[PDB]
């Protein structure tokens, strides 16, 4: 059970097979893409994206709030893929 | 204190990131894992972490410990 | 710096999300954010400034040291004495801090 992450950086974009039980971060380590992080648990903002396209799951998160949640932020390094989605990397910035 | 060995906390230690007890003071003593990584160096550079024991316990949950925190089986 | 004001928003919201407090002597906690986005600056990753590394690329990438480091997301416990707990006696009643206050830091 894999979904197709549609990673936009800026960079460009980059389309990668992450598993339902594979963190779109390492995900895309895999790929070979270079992506921030910090913490790696969910409890800080650098690896902050959003979700354009699509669902994940990272109900792990802590750092996040209500509102950024509805927004659409995530952080990668937490979220699942629940579905074929299309995510933004390198959002830290817009976060706030 | 190797990779694989299943230790014991034996010391008090309390933790604030427990999914069942998430912000708020929970003592894992008495729980039982097994050591999932004993950090010490990255790649042969070397590393500089003061609670090295890495013990993953039930389901989605470990915790970093001190030596002295836990003990072997 | 615009780095800066990421790690600026970063440690406000972060002690409101785990219930800390910065120091009652606001200087030292704008000493630590300084830091922070220095380290994340060179790195990329915002390493604990208030300690020494015999290889900081090698810690970013263990990541145990990457602000909010392990002892603090699992125990609480911020040395740099960054996030503090409203028990804590050198713990003060804010989460914010004026960027003023952090410009004043960095002319130093
Ligand atoms: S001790 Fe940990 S929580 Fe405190 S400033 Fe350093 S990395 Fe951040
Ligand atoms: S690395 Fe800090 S929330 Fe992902």
């Amino acid at each position: 059970a894999s979904y197709t992450v549609k990673l936009i950086t800026p960079d460009g974009e980059s389309s990668i097979e992450c598993s339902d039980d594979t963190y779109i971060l390492d995900a895309a380590e895999e790929a070979g893409l270079e992506l921030p992080y910090s913490c790696r648990a969910g409890a800080c903002s650098t690896c902050a994206g959003k979700i354009t396209a699509g669902s994940v799951d990272q109900s792990d998160q802590s750092f996040l709030d209500d509102d950024q949640i509805e927004a659409g932020y995530v952080l990668t390094c937490v979220a699942y893929p629940t579905s074929d989605c299309t995510i933004e990397t390198h959002k830290e910035e817009d976060l706030y | 204190m190797n990779v694989g060995d299943r230790v014991r906390v034996t010391s008090s230690v309390v933790v604030y990131h427990h999914p069942e007890h998430a912000k708020t003071a929970f003592d894992l003593q008495g729980m039982e894992g097994e050591v999932a990584a004993v950090l010490t160096g990255w790649q042969g550079r070397p590393i500089s972490a003061n609670l090295p024991v890495l013990v993953k316990f039930e389901q989605a949950f470990k915790a970093h410990f001190r030596p002295d925190e836990v003990t072997l089986i | 710096a615009a780095t800066l004001a990421a790690m600026k928003n970063f440690a406000e919201q972060y002690a409101k999300r785990t219930d800390t407090y910065f120091c009652s002597d606001l200087s030292v906690t704008a000493v630590v954010i300084e830091g922070l986005a220095r380290h994340k600056e060179e790195l990329g990753s915002p390493l604990c400034p208030c300690r020494h590394y015999e290889d900081k690329e090698a810690e970013v990438k263990n990541t145990f040291w990457n602000c909010p480091c392990v002892p603090m997301r699992e125990r609480k416990e911020c040395h740099c004495m960054l996030f503090l707990t409203p028990d804590n006696d050198f713990a003060g009643d804010a989460q914010d801090i004026p960027m003023e206050t952090l410009e004043e830091k960095k002319a130093s």
